[PDB]
DNA sequence: GGCTGCGTACGTGCGGGTCGT
DNA sequence: CACGACCCGCACGTACGCAGC
């Protein structure tokens, strides 16, 4: 009766072993962790493999080149990754190891909503669905959630590249953006010294057809933790404008980290009323 | 509490496992195009089989291309003293308009804005990684208004370590915008008026706005601003007749708010956006 | 309906894992 | 580097569902 059952079933069992144990050695990873690998994490693995693969095929002087997928990887700033029409990344670059303490074997195959923070899964859903994409989210850190800002383009599937939160000047702000302190080195950059600027907010310097982008970014501050606001208008006082990306932060005093785009454009005519 | 936790896990064990044998069932095109549904080790044994018969998952295009569809970005590597760029990828065509052989060989101080060579120059130094914000020349815009005939700079996020990806970051470069207090005093004027009303802008600041109107609507206006201060964030649109600098009429739409401050709720400024 | 090849589903027992005070 | 504290994986054995001389 069993003991049919028992060394046949041992012995199919053998077959699917090998199967498995086989299949895992050829994955694209190294021998090292391709070799002793979880059973379930092999399966992952190849359906991404052969998801990405069609995600791919389905859509529209030595040295520099030998490396050029370590260079691109670790050149960036963040980690790359490609997900599909359901939520499920079918890439995601071994960086993310870096910023989010995330195993690129674990995260290969799953859905991204099991990695991101809840109350911003509508947000992301939103996002793909169910061209170009842009936003902030809280994703699983392990170094208890980590400021990932994303960008990418939607093809049906999402692909990305993020990166993480914690010529230039630092300002602190209240809540409100209302300049508490600012150092010196404005005076490099902009028109007034840190005391013609302190005691206001933000908003009476903001070129009048940005405010509502930045408006926007601090909502998403305030209920996220961190921001980065898009390519604005910082007036001058005497005219014009210069143009600032600002990467900010709180927890409370907002920290405005302005990265300087350009010098001062168009300085004769007067925009606001602070310019007479 | 042991038994029935552990029964039900492996019970959940049996429902994923199967569930990625019968999904990668479907994805080996053998197990989709065969009649019935196979044998779970033969299934592997196919998957395997098509699975042999193919620096993680993705080749050096695949990452390529998945880094411009992701941000238009682009590899390039310059010295890090002369300038002199010694390779780019081809992506820089479909981000710049840069032929290949116009990137290769020339100097990078040569291909960004004049007055972005200095930070480009604070880059190639010394007394690691590298993370700047450069704009660069298009050839055959994305900071401010098109100029009338000019060449195009964009703005370039540059990360590496010099090697660096450069990618665009699109969702952040964006009648006549107006501001007021809540007495209907123009606190702003962007320069569109010039070609929209005709007045300099600071020809109208300083001013109230019912100076400019007709004497048979600017009762309606006033009601209007009355009612944007009393509407909150909420948008009110008004048409009136507008006295321009030429000595006319012009009909003129003006959508209005409140701008409320997104944390301490206070009143900036009343946004208008003046159109004829 | 006997009983055996052939295959998937169920439950539990074991050895290798990570926390915690 | 312990130690039950477990949790999770794994395989084992077996039980139920279908072919056929």
């Amino acid at each position: 009766r069993k003991e049919k059952s028992r060394d046949a079933a041992r012995s199919r069992r053998g077959k699917e072993n090998f199967e498995f144990y086989e299949l895992a050695k050829l994955l694209p990873l190294p021998a090292a962790i391709t070799s002793q690998l979880d059973k379930a994490s092999i399966i992952r693995l190849t359906i991404s493999y052969l998801k990405m693969r069609d995600f791919a095929n389905q859509g529209d002087i030595e040295v520099f080149e030998a490396h050029l997928g370590s260079h691109i990887l670790q050149s960036l700033d963040g980690f790359v990754f490609a997900l599909n029409q359901e939520g499920k990344f079918l890439y995601i670059s071994e960086t993310v190891s870096i910023y989010l303490g995330l195993s690129q074997v674990e995260l290969t195959g799953s859905s991204v909503f099991d990695y991101v923070h809840p109350g911003d899964h509508v947000e992301m859903a939103e996002q793909l669905g169910m061209l170009e994409r842009s936003f902030f989210i809280r994703m699983k850190s392990t170094l208890g959630y980590k400021v990932i800002h994303i960008t990418g383009r939607l093809r049906m599937g999402l692909v990305v590249v993020a990166h993480a939160l914690p010529h230039m000047f630092v300002t602190r702000v209240n809540m409100d953006l209302n300049i508490i302190y600012c150092e010196n080195r404005i005076s490099d950059y902009m028109d007034l010294t840190p005391v013609d600027i302190v005691g206001k907010r933000c908003y009476h310097f903001i070129h009048a057809e940005d405010v509502e982008g930045i408006r926007h970014s601090h909502l998403d501050l305030l209920n996220k933790g961190q921001c980065v606001t898009k390519y604005y208008r910082w007036m001058q006082k005497n005219g014009g404008y210069i143009w600032i990306q600002s990467s900010a932060t709180i927890a409370k005093n907002i920290i405005w980290v302005n990265y300087l785009l350009s010098n001062p454009e168009y300085k004769d005519t007067p925009m606001d009323i602070a310019q007479l | 509490l042991a038994r029935e936790n552990h029964s039900e896990i492996e019970r959940r064990r049996r429902n994923k496992m199967t569930a990625y044998i019968t999904e990668l069932s479907d994805m080996v095109p053998t197990c989709s195009a065969l009649a019935r549904k196979p044998d779970k080790l033969t299934i592997l044994r196919m998957a395997v089989s098509h699975m042999k018969s193919l620096p993680s998952f993705l080749t050096d295009q695949e990452l390529k291309h998945l880094i411009l569809e992701a941000a238009d970005g682009f590899l390039f590597i310059v010295s890090c003293e002369t300038g002199r760029v010694v390779y780019v990828s081809d992506s820089v065509t479909p981000v710049l308009n840069q032929p290949q052989s116009e990137w290769f060989g020339s100097t990078l101080y040569d291909q960004v804005h004049p007055d972005d060579v200095d930070k480009l120059r604070e880059q190639l130094s010394t007394s690691s990684r590298r993370s700047f914000i450069c704009r660069m020349r298009c050839g055959t815009n994305g900071l401010g208004s098109v100029k009338e005939g000019e060449p195009h700079f964009v703005v370039v996020h540059c990360t590496g370590y010099l090697v660096a990806i450069g990618r665009l970051q699109v969702t952040s470069s964006p009648e006549f915008i107006s501001r007021h207090n809540i007495e209907g005093i123009f606190t702003f004027v962007d320069h569109r008026c010039v070609a929209t009303v005709g007045y300099q802008p600071q020809e109208l600041l300083g001013k109230n706005i019912v100076e400019f109107c007709h004497p048979e609507d600017q009762q309606l206006l006033r009601d209007s601003f009355q009612q944007v201060v009393k509407l909150k964030g909420q948008v009110l649109s008004v048409m009136f007749r507008f006295r321009s600098k030429t000595r006319e009429w012009l009909w003129m739409r003006t959508s209005s708010f409140t701008f409320q401050n997104p944390y301490s709720d206070e009143i900036e400024y009343i946004i208008c956006t003046n159109t004829n």
